[PDB]
C-alpha cells in the first residue's frame, strides 16, 4: 500500500557540509508529506510539512520540495551544524484521513571540525575500588575512526564529543580499559589508525 | 478522485 | 503535552505491563506506536474521543483503554520477547490529516529469565597527570559496568549540584561479551574541567548511575540482592597533585 | 453557484444517526451505517469518485457523545415535533399502460423518524418501491423522497400514507386517473 | 412510543461563488435545530451563535492546530470537494423531455427530466409571445437528479394558430420548440 523510502543507514557528516536525506514515495492517494527529528533523550517532533503538491517546506536550515512527478520529498540543509544531531524521518499521510505512514528513520552525527588537534593517550587511576585501569584517548580530530576492540577482555568506547562551553572548546574522547594485567596504555588502541604524531607520555 | 470529510469535533464537558 | 509513564519498565515473558498516557493540548485522537532498535515507527491503536479507529496490532494480545478523551492507555496481557521496544503515545487534533504530537517514550524490556537482570557497578578515575601538564586540563572517567538491561541513565555532579558541560557520555553500551545474546553491558562517561578546578581539595565529583530494575513486590529467589531500581555512585575530591 | 454540504446527525433515544453530503439540493452519497458502505444516489457517482466510510463512522460517533453533552447542557430540554407536507405527484405525464413512476415528497418535519407506505387500491404495496434518507434543508428540519413505480390503469388508485409523531392519525395523500 | 426526543446536527458547508474563485466556508453545529456554535471562514473563528455554544467556541479556539485546520478549509476542503465530483455535479447536463397537451380552456406545457434545475420556458401567441394568463408550477425538485415544471396558459384554444412551447436549459445551445 502506502511506502515511504528513506535514506538507509547513519550518515556522518562535519559541521558546515551540505546535507541530503532522501526521501521516495508511493501512494495512490493524494497525500500531505512531513518530515519529523527526533533529537536524543526526546520523541520525534515535527520538522515542517506540505498539504499541496508543488510547494516546499522550511524550518531550521532544513528544507524539502514536495515533487509530485517524481514522487519524492528529498531533505536538504546547506551547512549542518553539531545541533542537528538526531534522526529524522519521512512521513507520508493521506490527504483524507490521518494514517501516517513513516519511513525508517536516517540517523544524521554532525561532527564538529576540531581547531587545535592534540592527540594523546593518557592513563588514569582510582581509589582501586576497582581492579580496571582505564586508558584515554583524547583530543584528536574528528577524521580519527576508533576500531572496536577484537580481544574479548579489552573493552574500548566510540569516540565522544563533549564541549567545554564556557571555553568554546570541543574534544573528542575514546576509553579503553581491562583487568589483564599485560594491557597497556601503549597498545590499548593499535587496532585503530591513530595520528602519527600521538603523544604517549610515560607513566 | 476521492472526496474528503471535515471532522466532527468533540464539544468541551 | 504528551505524558507517558513509565520512562521504562523490566519484566519476565508472560507477565502483564501497563502503560498510560496524557495529553494536554485538548486534542480528539491520540495513539500509541511502537518503535524498535531499527528504528521503524509503526501504529498500533489509535483512538478519537474514547472510539477505537485503527488497529494495526495483534489480535487479542494487546488491550487499549480510554475513558477520557485526553487519556490513552495501553495494556499488554503477557508480553513476548518481542515485545521489548520503545512505546510512543502521540496526539492530533482530529482523526483527519493533521500534526503528530509524542510523548517521551516508554522503554519495555521483556526477559525470558529475570535472573540476568544486575545493577551497575560504578567507577571514576582520577585524571591523569601528565594531561594536566600536557593540556592544562583534566578529565574523569566513569565507568559503568556489569548492568543489564541497558536502562540507565547517568550524570555528574559537581560540589553537590549537576553539570553538563564538559561532560560526553557514550550514545550506545558495548556488551561485555558481544555472542552472548542477554549480555551485561558497559557505559563510559567523561568530565572535563580545567587543572586549577581539579587540583583544588575543597572540589567534589560524583559520577551517578540511575538504574531502572525490578521493584519491592517483585519475587526474587535467589542469592544476589534484588537488582531493583536503583542508584549506584562513585565520588573522588580534588587533589593539589 | 453552488453549495456543498456534509450533514450528519444522531437522534436519542432511537440512536440513529445518518451522513450525507448534498450538492444543490441533491444527495451525493450516503453512508451506510449498518453496512459501513458509501451508497450513491446515482450508480455512475461511485465510477468517478469516492469515499471512505471509516471517516463518516467516526464522524457519527463523536455527535452520538456530543448529544449527551448537549442535552445535559440545556437542562434536558427536547425536541419539539414539527408535522410533515405530504405531496404526491409524478415525474412524467400519466399514460395509459405506459410505465411512470409516483413520487411521494415528504417536506418540513422533525424530528427525522417516519413511517411511509404506499397503498394500491387500500393495500399495501411494497415491490420495487425505493427510498431516500433523510434530506437536510435550510431551516434545519428534513425532506424525503419515496418512489412507486407503477403502470397507469384507469381501474387503480394510489395513496401515500404517512406517519409522524407531529400528527395523530397518519396523513394520506391521494392520486388517481 | 411518546418519550421524547434529542437531536444533533452537523452540517459543514461550502459555498461556491463563480466556481471556486470566491468559496465560504460555514462549520455549523445544532441542538434540534438551533445553531449554537458556528466557525465562518469570513470571521475566522468558532463564535458562540447562542449561549449554549458559549463552551465549545472558547474551547476549540484554544486547541493547537485548530484555527489553522479552520482557517484553510476553504483550499483543503471546499475546494477540493468541488474538484472531486465537478465533472458529474457542476458539468452535468440532461437535456428535457417537453410534452403539450390540453386540460379544455388549458393548455400546458410538461418539461421533465433536466439538470440543472435554471430553466426558461415561454409560450408563443402564433409569433409573439403570450405574455398574459400564464401560471407556471414551479420548480419542482424530484429528488433524482432531474427537475421538472408546467407552464400552463389560460388561452382560448382557437384553430387555425399555432401554439409553440420554448424552453431554454444550459444543456442545449439553441432553445427547443414544440407546436401543438
Ligand atoms: C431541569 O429543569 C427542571 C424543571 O423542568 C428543574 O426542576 C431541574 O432542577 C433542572 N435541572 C435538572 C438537573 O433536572
Ligand atoms: C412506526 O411504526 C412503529 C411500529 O408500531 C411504531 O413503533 C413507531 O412509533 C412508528 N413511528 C411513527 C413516527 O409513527
Ligand atoms: C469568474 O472568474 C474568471 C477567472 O478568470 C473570470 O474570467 C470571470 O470574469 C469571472 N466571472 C465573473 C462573473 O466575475
Amino acid at each position: 500500500g502506502d511506502s515511504v523510502t528513506q535514506t538507509e543507514g547513519p550518515v556522518t557528516l562535519s559541521e558546515g557540509t551540505s546535507l541530503t536525506v532522501n526521501c521516495s514515495y508511493e501512494t495512490k492517494q493524494y497525500p500531505t508529506l512531513f518530515w519529523y527529528v527526533q533529537y536524543p533523550g526526546e520523541g520525534p517532533q515535527l520538522l515542517f510539512k506540505v498539504p499541496k503538491a508543488n510547494e516546499k517546506g522550511s524550518n531550521r536550515g532544513f528544507e524539502a520540495t514536495y515533487n509530485k512527478e517524481a514522487t519524492s520529498f528529498h531533505l536538504q540543509k546547506a551547512s549542518v551544524q553539531e545541533s542537528d544531531s538526531a534522526v529524522y524521518y519521512c512521513a507520508l499521510s493521506p490527504s483524507n484521513t490521518n494514517k501516517v505512514v513513516f519511513g525508517t528513520g536516517t540517523r544524521l552525527q554532525v561532527l564538529p571540525n576540531i581547531q587545535n588537534p592534540d592527540p594523546a593517550v593518557y592513563q588514569l587511576r582510582d581509589s582501586k575500588s576497582s581492579d580496571k585501569s582505564v586508558c584515554l584517548f583524547t583530543d584528536f580530530d574528528s577524521q580519527t575512526n576508533v576500531s572496536q576492540s577484537k580481544d574479548s577482555d579489552v573493552y574500548i568506547t566510540d569516540k565522544c564529543v563533549l564541549d567545554m562551553r564556557s571555553m568554546d572548546f570541543k574534544s573528542n574522547s575514546a576509553v579503553a580499559w581491562s583487568n589483564k594485567s599485560d594491557f597497556a596504555c601503549a597498545n590499548a588502541f593499535n587496532n585503530s589508525i591513530i595520528p602519527e604524531d600521538t603523544f604517549f607520555p610515560s607513566p | 478522485g476521492g472526496y474528503r470529510a471535515r471532522p466532527a469535533k468533540a464539544a468541551a464537558t | 503535552a504528551v505524558f507517558q509513564t513509565p520512562n521504562y519498565h523490566v519484566t519476565q515473558v508472560g507477565n502483564e505491563v501497563s502503560f498510560n498516557c496524557k495529553q494536554t493540548l485538548g486534542h480528539d485522537t491520540m495513539y500509541w506506536y511502537k518503535q524498535d532498535s531499527k528504528k521503524l515507527l509503526k501504529i498500533m491503536f489509535s483512538y478519537n474521543n474514547k472510539q477505537l479507529i485503527v488497529n494495526e496490532t495483534v489480535p487479542r494480545r494487546f488491550s487499549p483503554q480510554s475513558s477520557d478523551k485526553a487519556h490513552l492507555n495501553l495494556r499488554i496481557k503477557s508480553v513476548e520477547p518481542e515485545d521489548s521496544a520503545v512505546y510512543l503515545c502521540a496526539s492530533s487534533l482530529d482523526w483527519g490529516v493533521n500534526t503528530l504530537y509524542f510523548g517521551a517514550g516508554t522503554r519495555l524490556s521483556v526477559l525470558e529469565d529475570l535472573n540476568k537482570v544486575f545493577p551497575p557497578e560504578v567507577a571514576v578515575f582520577e585524571p591523569s597527570e601528565a594531561e594536566i601538564s600536557h593540556t592544562q586540563k583534566a578529565t574523569l572517567v566513569c565507568l559503568a559496568t556489569g548492568f543489564f538491561p541497558d536502562h540507565v541513565e547517568l550524570s555528574w555532579w559537581v560540589n553537590g549540584k549537576e553539570v553538563h558541560s564538559g561532560v560526553c557520555t557514550d550514545p550506545q553500551p558495548l556488551k561485555e561479551q558481544p555472542a552472548l545474546n542477554d549480555s551485561r553491558y558497559a557505559l563510559s562517561s567523561r568530565l572535563r574541567v580545567s587543572a586549577t578546578f581539579w587540583q583544588n581539595p575543597r572540589n567534589h565529583f560524583r559520577c551517578q548511575v540511575q538504574f531502572y530494575g525490578l521493584s519491592e513486590n517483585d519475587e526474587w529467589t535467589q542469592d544476589r540482592a534484588k537488582p531493583v531500581t536503583q542508584i549506584v555512585s562513585a565520588e573522588a575530591w580534588g587533589r593539589a597533585d | 453557484e453552488h453549495v456543498i454540504i456534509q450533514a450528519e446527525f444522531y437522534l436519542n433515544p432511537d440512536q440513529s444517526g445518518e451522513f450525507m453530503f448534498d450538492f444543490d439540493g441533491d444527495e451525493i452519497f450516503h453512508v451506510d451505517m449498518a453496512k459501513k458502505e458509501t451508497v450513491w444516489r446515482l450508480e455512475e457517482f461511485g465510477r468517478f469518485a469516492s469515499f471512505e466510510a471509516q471517516g463518516a463512522l467516526a464522524n457519527i460517533a463523536v455527535d452520538k457523545a456530543n448529544l449527551e453533552i448537549m442535552t445535559k447542557r440545556s437542562n434536558y430540554t427536547p425536541i419539539t415535533n414539527v408535522p410533515p407536507e405530504v405531496t404526491v405527484l409524478t415525474n412524467s405525464p400519466v399514460e395509459l399502460r405506459e410505465p411512470n413512476v409516483l413520487i411521494c415528497f415528504i417536506d418540513k418535519f422533525t424530528p427525522p423518524v417516519v413511517n411511509v407506505t404506499w397503498l394500491r387500491n387500500g393495500k399495501p404495496v411494497t415491490t420495487g418501491v425505493s427510498e431516500t434518507v433523510f434530506l437536510p434543508r435550510e431551516d434545519h428540519l428534513f425532506r424525503k423522497f419515496h418512489y412507486l413505480p407503477f403502470l397507469p390503469s384507469t381501474e387503480d388508485v394510489y395513496d401515500c400514507r404517512v406517519e409522524h409523531w407531529g400528527l395523530d392519525e397518519p396523513l394520506l395523500k391521494h392520486w388517481e386517473f | 412510543d411518546t418519550r421524547p426526543r434529542f437531536l444533533e446536527q452537523v452540517k459543514h458547508e461550502c459555498h461556491f461563488f463563480n466556481g471556486t474563485e470566491r468559496v465560504r466556508f460555514l462549520d455549523r453545529y445544532f441542538y434540534h435545530q438551533e445553531e449554537y456554535v458556528r466557525f465562518d471562514s469570513d470571521v475566522g473563528e468558532y463564535r458562540a451563535v447562542t449561549e449554549l455554544g458559549r463552551p465549545d467556541a472558547e474551547y476549540w479556539n484554544s486547541q493547537k492546530d485548530l484555527l489553522e485546520q479552520k482557517r484553510a478549509a476553504v483550499d483543503t476542503y471546499c475546494r477540493h470537494n468541488y474538484g472531486v465530483g465537478e465533472s458529474f455535479t457542476v458539468q452535468r447536463r440532461v437535456y428535457p423531455e417537453v410534452t403539450v397537451y390540453p386540460a379544455h380552456n388549458l393548455l400546458v406545457c410538461s418539461v421533465n427530466g433536466f439538470y440543472p434545475g435554471s430553466i426558461e420556458v415561454r409560450w408563443f401567441r402564433n409569433g409573439q409571445e403570450e405574455k398574459t394568463g400564464v401560471v407556471s408550477t414551479g420548480l419542482i425538485q424530484n429528488g433524482d437528479w432531474t427537475f421538472q415544471t408546467l407552464v400552463m396558459l389560460e388561452t382560448v384554444p382557437r384553430s387555425g394558430e399555432v401554439y409553440t412551447c420554448q424552453v431554454e436549459h444550459p444543456s442545449l445551445t439553441s432553445p427547443l420548440t414544440v407546436e401543438w
